[PDB]
């Protein structure tokens, strides 16, 4: 059904544990979209976590993951990946992949009106 | 000042779009006219315009590779497009090539130069204005499609012009408008390659004062790079909102400030205007000076060649408040900061 986002690799881990997770672009070409992860944990607003441009040059972390998530994108096998440490209770939430609009101009790049694809997220819980 | 004065990137030549999973600078024959048009007028007005006097300007989207305030010159950077081959027939009927068997445009390696069929004046610059916007175009290979538009015979102008004289320069290569079977056909579409293009920027001992062009597309502005070589003077830069490649050689005694008044608030663009927002508070936790590195929210700053008591220090100013003007000392030798207000 041509252009999607779907995610996987969520699930159950302890804290201090790691995972990551992947994203499957399909239907058109991200050599030209910036790719960005949010999270939604329970009873809260969807959140920030990592946005990598096109083309790297601009990759950004939100506060909360800084030294534990790293994300990195494969143009050529069009999926974009974000590897994740230390893992605390704090990051159980659904993480969301979302491509950013071709024409976002605003330095916010996490405005979720500048996003014009969603996945429908993997859940990852941190529990031991 | 007068960040307002400047206007945004591709105002005139057009910002690209996607619109069928691929780059698309012009959709319309009629509008790919236009386009050339805009391109022509590097003959006509020059490299640069003037902003009011003060401010110099490069033509938009005119790939510019070098800038050299030594020899008062710049070079031009890559603007090619697709080479046609194998046409059949060719005649000139009533100022309109005809063909039996109509040529096909391909992708194959050998491409025609757009600035090569250019005449302009690149040598014995005046770059005597201490005000000058940094180039915004990208080195670019144009694909392109002709369709089947009836009735343009009519069209001249300066872009029908140069889009002519790009045929007669590339004898049976390029073809523009023709009759082949049928009817008759045009180029439609205009379809660019941005390549990744470092701009070179060569500075003499005056006072040069460099602003960054405001590019609001993330994937144009990041194929640019800009790499400074100092030589001894007083170098001005204001950065735009967006984080940009700005690679910076240190010569000796060389003074450096860089207004980061976009850096340190949030910025939007409103009516195809800059918007300047608030402070993001503890913008001072995103500030990380690191050997050779200025990094201030997520833009970089890279610096090479030798650091010295002359030229270490680098002054970082904006305006914490309204009549304000703070400005972050940085010492790069000891990776150590401090603030003022003046």
């Amino acid at each position: 059904s041509q252009v999607q986002l779907v995610e996987s690799g969520g699930g159950l881990v302890q804290p201090g544990g790691s995972l990551r997770l992947s994203c499957e672009a399909s239907g058109f070409t991200l050599d030209y979209y910036g790719i960005g992860w949010f999270r939604q944990p329970p009873g809260k607003e969807r959140e920030a976590v990592s946005y990598i441009s096109a083309s790297a040059r601009t990759i950004l972390y939100a506060d909360s993951v800084k030294g534990r998530f790293t994300i990195s994108r494969d143009n050529a096998k069009n999926a974009v990946y974000l590897q994740m440490n230390s893992l605390k209770r704090e990051d159980t939430a659904v993480y969301y992949c979302a491509r950013r609009r071709f024409s976002a101009s605003s330095v916010n790049r996490w405005l979720a009106d500048d996003y014009d694809v969603w996945g429908r997220g993997t859940q990852v819980a941190v529990s031991s | 000042f007068s960040i307002l004065l400047v206007p945004l990137a591709g105002i005139s030549a057009g910002i690209p779009s996607l619109v069928n999973n691929e780059l698309v600078l012009r959709d319309k024959a009629t509008k790919v006219v236009d386009y050339f048009k805009h391109v022509s007028l590097v003959e006509t007005e020059g490299v640069f315009t003037l902003l009011d006097d003060k401010v110099m300007m490069p033509q938009d989207d005119l790939v510019i590779s070098e800038i050299d305030f030594n020899n008062n010159s710049i070079v031009l950077g890559k603007c090619e497009i697709w080479r046609m081959e194998g046409g059949s027939g060719h005649t000139v009927t009533d100022d309109i090539d005809h063909f039996f068997s109509a040529p096909s445009i391909t992708y194959r390696e050998p491409h025609l130069s757009i600035y090569d069929v250019l005449e302009v004046q690149k040598e014995e610059l005046d770059l005597s204005k201490d005000l000058m916007v940094l180039p915004n175009a990208p080195n670019r290979v144009f694909a392109w499609e002709t369709g089947w538009t009836p009735g343009l015979r009519s069209l001249e102008n300066d872009g029908t012009k140069l889009l002519d004289r790009i045929r007669d320069n590339y004898e049976g290569e390029f073809y523009w408008r023709y009759f082949a079977f049928i009817a008759d056909a045009l180029i439609t579409t205009l379809k660019p390659r941005y390549e990744d293009t470092n701009i070179r920027i060569n500075l003499d001992s005056n006072t040069r004062s460099f602003i960054v062009p405001i590019i609001t597309t993330e994937y144009i502005r990041e194929k640019l790079s800009y790499s400074f070589y100092g030589s001894g003077g007083t170098y001005a830069l204001s950065l735009s909102q967006y984080n940009m490649g700005i690679n910076i050689e240190l010569s000796e005694s060389d003074v450096w400030i860089i207004d980061v008044d976009n850096v340190v608030r949030d910025v939007t663009i409103e009516s195809d205007k800059i918007k300047k927002g608030d402070l993001i508070e503890g913008i001072l936790s995103t500030l990380s000076i690191e050997e050779n590195k200025i990094i201030l929210n997520s833009h970089e700053i890279n610096f090479s060649g030798e650091v010295n008591g002359s030229n270490g220090f680098v002054s970082l100013t904006f305006s914490i408040l309204e009549g304000i003007n703070a400005i972050i000392e940085v010492d790069l030798l000891s990776k150590s900061y401090k603030l003022l207000i003046s």
